[PDB]
């Protein structure tokens, strides 16, 4: 099935949304959309409020579909509404070239080559160049 | 029944505003309504997941309890003088817009021994309402009624609030019994509060020293 | 501090107020009903969900950290002494704005 | 039967969590329903495909079993003296919003030897509640009441859990009959788990030698 790993553990929760990014020169993204009951109360009422608290701003997600890997990215943007007895919570994730994005730079490259100056670019976040 | 024997008719008390300080008029409805209906709903709706196949559903909304009765006015019988005009000059009166405040009269329905949401009075707005003449006299004074009264919850903010003061307080006072144990003093005592203490924060709360300081007839509070 | 030369270059007259604000750590807060602004620098009433008196419906809260820094290292050319003047880095967890219950950005001018 | 002839009554049983661990109120309601009904539901939805080569429709949701039931309460024969205003005051109190957590009840419906839908029990919450006073007296104490109950299915997690393995424990330890053949073992390993289980992977996963190598009454594990 579809396992959410967040910083290392599997974290059963209840997704009804996922959506996965992938484009042809953009930074490929994954949008979850989960629930977290109010309605059941107990023990299990405060012990689903202890794993939604470790969804900081920058975690390792990963998503996993028919045990392949799906996206593996690090988490930005977590939204939750809370709208009448509702209370769901909108995650969003990045790939590892979100590291590249605002920040700027700067840098000089004389005399190399076209694909010398990007992957010594592209390296600075992980990212590995296969040309 | 034990007293005597006479008709507790049914009385509609209504005021201006949600408490209840500032008072309307009232009127008591002759021919009691042979039927009374509450009727509840609770509104659910079906969580969905991607992940696990467990089934369960989400509480929603409670669309409050709604009070459903009907009546008649009569003044043909020789025992009724008074015109049924000035009885449902108060029916429509009660049961539509203040003239100064926008809002309804709030409509306190009694009756003499009976209880109609665990108390023993029905506060409450007028949904609808509908009167059917159907008899008239030569210039037509109209002679019968029929009303259709229907009202919804509306409780007061004040009555609401002690209700779950006696339910779940902030402080919990737990008693222990023979042969006690912690693992089960902070299961009884998590369901007072309806919190799930921990067995080692109702340790530290009373300062007991070596998990197992209660004596079988000891009270340890629970927060 | 007293400046030696602005300069408004055809600006609306507005658009140069909200650019003089971002460059000297002030916000506007201005009021309706009235013609009073009390300009405020960047630095309780406990709305809760037990509490009475507030009535919620809806708590939208989006968490960002995209345009986030943690630095402002921000820089420029000194005319007089020519050492492109010392790095004044601002840390982050100074002006928090969201304090909870529970890359580095570096600028250079030729000025 | 079987041993004697006094009736059972159904029992009405109320907690606050999901599960069993905080107990509310509980009562058993006399003159019993007449007749239970239980609905189910399940949602599909057509696949309106450009291809046109096949004709078919999903599963969407599966619809919560639906209990709906009827009762009535009297008292004013004289073999009945409790009023029926203390016995309605747990109805009107069990299926409506509770004071501490602001929530639904998670009743439990039950009967002697009835066996609902799979289980011995009914879990659910309280969709609906009507209750219809027709007979009164002098002073109004009501003494006739006739209930018209509507629950949903809302089982808790712990015996979720427990039935789904039940079926397919990710394991299967597959006998081996006389005359077989690792393609039919795969299929017969590949229906206790329902996940085809490619027989090569079988051949590795036990270390057999030649692809024929089990010997009529051995055991061929099969995990996944």
């Amino acid at each position: 099935h579809i396992t959410l790993d967040i910083a290392g553990q599997r974290s059963t929760l209840g997704i009804r949304r996922l959506r996965v990014q992938q484009l042809i020169n953009e930074i490929p993204l994954a949008q979850l959309e989960l629930h977290i009951p109010t309605d059941n109360h107990g023990a299990a009422d405060n012990a689903v409020q202890h794993e939604v608290s470790r969804f900081t701003l920058g975690v390792r997600v990963g998503i996993a579909q028919d045990n392949k890997p799906l996206f593996d990215g690090y988490l930005v943007q977590k939204k939750m509404q809370l709208k009448g007895k509702e209370w769901s919570v909108r995650l969003e994730a990045r790939h590892a070239l979100q590291k590249l994005t605002f920040l700027p730079h700067s840098r000089v490259f004389r005399q190399q080559d076209d694909s010398t100056v990007m992957k010594g670019l592209l390296q600075s976040a992980g990212v590995k160049l296969t040309q | 029944s034990l007293l005597e024997r006479g008709l507790s008719k049914l009385t509609l008390n209504a005021w201006k505003d949600r408490e209840g300080k500032i008072p309307a008029g009232s009127m008591s409805a002759m021919y009691n309504p042979e039927t009374i209906q509450l009727d509840y709903q609770t509104r659910f709706d079906t969580e969905d997941t991607i992940n696990t196949a467990s089934q369960s559903n989400r509480y929603v909304i409670s669309e409050p309890v709604g009070l459903n009765l009907t009546l008649l006015f009569d003044s043909q019988m020789p025992g009724n003088t008074t015109p049924i005009e000035t009885q449902l000059a108060m029916l429509k009166s009660l049961c539509a817009v203040d003239a100064a405040t926008g809002s309804p009269y709030f409509l306190r329905i009694t009756w003499g021994k009976m209880r109609w949401e665990n108390k023993g009075w029905f506060a409450g707005r007028a949904r609808d309402l509908s009167v059917t003449y159907t008899l008239f006299d030569r210039d037509a004074t109209p002679l019968r009624a029929t009303v259709q009264l229907s009202l919804v919850a509306d409780e007061s903010f004040v009555i609401q609030q002690s209700l779950k003061t006696q339910s779940a307080p902030d402080r919990a006072l737990v008693s222990v019994p023979d042969l006690a144990s912690l693992p089960l003093l902070a299961l009884s005592a998590g369901g007072v509060l309806a919190s799930s203490v921990d067995y080692l924060s109702l340790a530290w709360d009373n300062d007991l020293d070596n998990l197992d300081d209660f004596q079988t007839g000891d009270f340890l509070r629970a927060t | 501090s007293k400046h030696d030369q602005l300069l408004q270059f055809r600006l609306s007259d507005w658009q140069f107020i909200r650019s003089r604000l971002l460059s000297t750590n002030c916000w506007l807060l201005p009021d309706a009903a009235s013609d009073t602004v009390v300009i405020r620098p960047l630095s309780s009433r406990t709305l809760a969900r037990d509490s009475h008196d507030y009535t919620l419906y809806e708590i939208n809260l989006n968490f960002d950290n995209r345009f986030t820094p943690d630095s402002l290292s921000l820089q420029g050319w000194d005319i007089a002494a020519q050492r492109l003047t010392a790095a004044q880095k601002s840390p982050a967890g100074a002006f928090r704005p969201w304090k909870p219950a529970g890359q580095d950005y570096a600028l250079a001018f030729s000025m």
